[PDB]
């Protein structure tokens, strides 16, 4: 082999940051399960990893047991109560990026620390405060600054951070972003995690926190009340799936089009042999790419929030729906997407 | 967008995707708290058929609503072979999570790669609109001349994701790989 995986006999974490996973693999070695590990590499991201890792976002969780039992945790963003269908539209109606991508209105309510706790209070084994302590003394006593972070702070950061005061006094340092090399002190972001550890989840969506965030969008022309964070919810929901040559996948439901549309694609490559076409060749990018093409149209309609519409979600991954999308396949002959509209479901309901 | 994996001693594993959606999300703080504030909000359709930062559009389904949940692509997946579970995996990349978790798929049962093969290979992407092959940096001037011969119209744009993922082998050895076009992440086991 060219490229060789990494090996370990007893367990395993893989993330995107070097600490956030010695973290996760510490807590392993402590006892903990891969629930408890997941959620102290989630706290753990969300101080070393503030580009993505957080607690002012959302996301989603895939538990599989070793006893087999296979549930999705969906602790994605609510919209405020107060927002509405044509929020994002200018005064001729059309939708302004500034409004969506980096002013207060842009912020749904955030899951991330909901969604830790229904994982850990039903699948883990340690407490809170426990699998957040590690994230803590990263927050309170700091970091150094690698090359993703530093890279982060001055392409992207440059953008954001330097236009909030708040923001400025924590990643900002003499004018420019931090470099690699700087020490990342985030006194105020251990003073929340000291909060979560020793009064639970609800000093993020009742507590403190809950006040700082709807003062922060009250001040501002934001819409988060402490209304929104006390009504949020994680919620358990069951996996999407499929059977690809006899091997089953598991993925995330609605409110993610993930798990869909990826055994809606399987469902299709399942009728041509990827095998003997093989990495890289034309003919098996041909057929991925078209049949990506009839999956991303099927997004565009059919795909939103299940608790607000009813999503067609087994005609989406019945295997007689993708026969009838791998015969319009053509190996040799493109079909442009102006000739592609979302699928005729009505006969596999 | 980041995803993380795990497995522990007793075969239980998680796979994870969170996000503040765009880098740093908004950017803001929210008061003393030090927490950043995401833009989730443009995952919402702002209007029916207006593309959003990742060029994905949508409807009524996923119109913006009070207490809805913005449609999301974020895809963390576990396969399983003969009854166990087999590959833990997943990625950022917005629009591109779908393919880019797919080919970590097909890379794996088709083409039998191991983890690290699986990741390390190039990736394409086509999300209907806009109408474009995108392709990363290294396949084949041979094999990219037969697409285009057929129709395609390729797109050579920036790397895409950030594949975080674990095999588990029969015996209940573990496997794992980072992807290369992320510096400083880590998979590591004992
Ligand atoms: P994420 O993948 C955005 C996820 C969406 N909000 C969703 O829920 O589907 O964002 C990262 C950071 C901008 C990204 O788009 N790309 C990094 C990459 O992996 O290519
Ligand atoms: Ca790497």
């Amino acid at each position: 082999d060219v490229f060789h995986p990494v090996r370990a006999k007893q367990g395993m974490v893989a993330s995107v940051d070097a600490t956030a996973t010695q973290v996760g693999v510490d807590i392993l070695k402590e006892g903990g399960n891969a629930v408890d590990a997941a959620v102290a590499v989630g706290y753990a991201l969300a101080v070393t990893h503030p580009q993505a890792g957080n607690l002012g976002g959302g996301g989603f969780m895939l538990i599989r047991s070793k006893n087999g039992n296979t549930t999705a945790i969906d602790f994605r963003e609510m919209a405020p109560a107060k927002a509405t269908r044509d929020m994002f539209l200018d005064d001729q109606g059309n939708p302004d990026s500034k409004k969506s991508l980096t002013s207060h209105l842009a912020s749904g309510t955030p899951g991330t620390v909901a969604g830790f706790s229904l994982a850990l209070d039903k699948y883990g084994t340690m407490p809170l405060n426990k699998v957040v302590q590690p994230a803590f003394k990263l927050a309170r006593d700091g970091f150094i600054v690698n090359d993703a972070l530093a890279d982060d702070l001055k392409t992207y950061g440059s953008e954001v951070l330097p236009n909030h005061e708040n923001s400025k006094a924590i990643f900002w340092k003499e004018g420019e972003p931090l470099k690699k090399g700087d020490t990342l002190v985030q006194a105020n972001l251990a003073k929340s995690l000291e909060m979560i550890a020793e009064n639970g989840p609800d000093e993020f969506y009742k507590g403190t926190i809950a006040e700082q965030i709807a003062q922060e969008m009250q001040k501002n022309g934001g819409l988060i009340t402490k209304e929104d964070l006390a009504a949020y919810k994680a919620v358990e929901r069951t996996p999407i799936s499929g059977d690809y040559r006899g091997y089953q996948v598991y993925s995330m439901p609605p409110p993610s089009s993930g798990g869909i549309h990826i055994v809606q694609i399987l469902n299709i490559l399942e009728n041509f042999d990827m095998k003997k076409y093989g990495f890289g060749s034309a003919d098996a990018m041909q057929i991925m790419a078209e049949a990506e093409k009839y999956a991303y149209a099927d997004r565009s309609e059919y795909l939103g929030d299940p608790d607000f519409v009813k999503v067609p979600w087994q005609a989406l991954t019945n295997k007689a729906y993708a026969k009838s999308i791998a015969d319009q396949i053509d190996i040799n002959k493109a079909k442009p997407s102006s000739e592609i509209r979302p699928g005729k479901l009505a006969p596999y309901e | 967008t980041t995803h993380y994996s795990v497995v522990d001693k007793d075969g239980n594993a998680v796979a994870v995707t969170y996000t503040l959606n765009t880098t740093f999300g908004t950017g803001i703080v929210a008061g003393e708290s030090g927490i950043l504030l995401n833009n989730q909000m443009d995952d919402f359709s702002a209007k029916p058929g207006v593309p959003n930062v990742y060029g994905l559009v949508g409807g009524d389904a996923n119109a913006v609503g009070p207490n809805k949940r913005p449609l999301s692509s974020m895809s963390p997946t576990i396969v399983v072979k003969d009854g166990k579970t087999w590959l833990v995996t997943g990625s950022p990349g917005g629009s591109r999570i779908i393919t880019t978790v797919l080919q970590m798929v097909v890379n794996s049962i088709d083409y039998g790669l191991n983890v690290a093969e699986a990741t390390n290979a190039p990736r394409f992407h086509h999300q209907w609109l806009p109408d474009e092959l995108r392709v990363e940096k290294g396949f084949s001037p041979d094999t990219l001349k037969l697409l285009e011969a057929k129709g395609q119209k390729v797109a050579l744009k920036e790397a895409m994701g950030s594949t975080q993922s674990i095999m588990v082998g029969p015996d209940g050895e573990l496997y794992g790989a980072s992807d290369p076009r992320s510096v400083d992440d880590l998979t590591a086991g004992y």
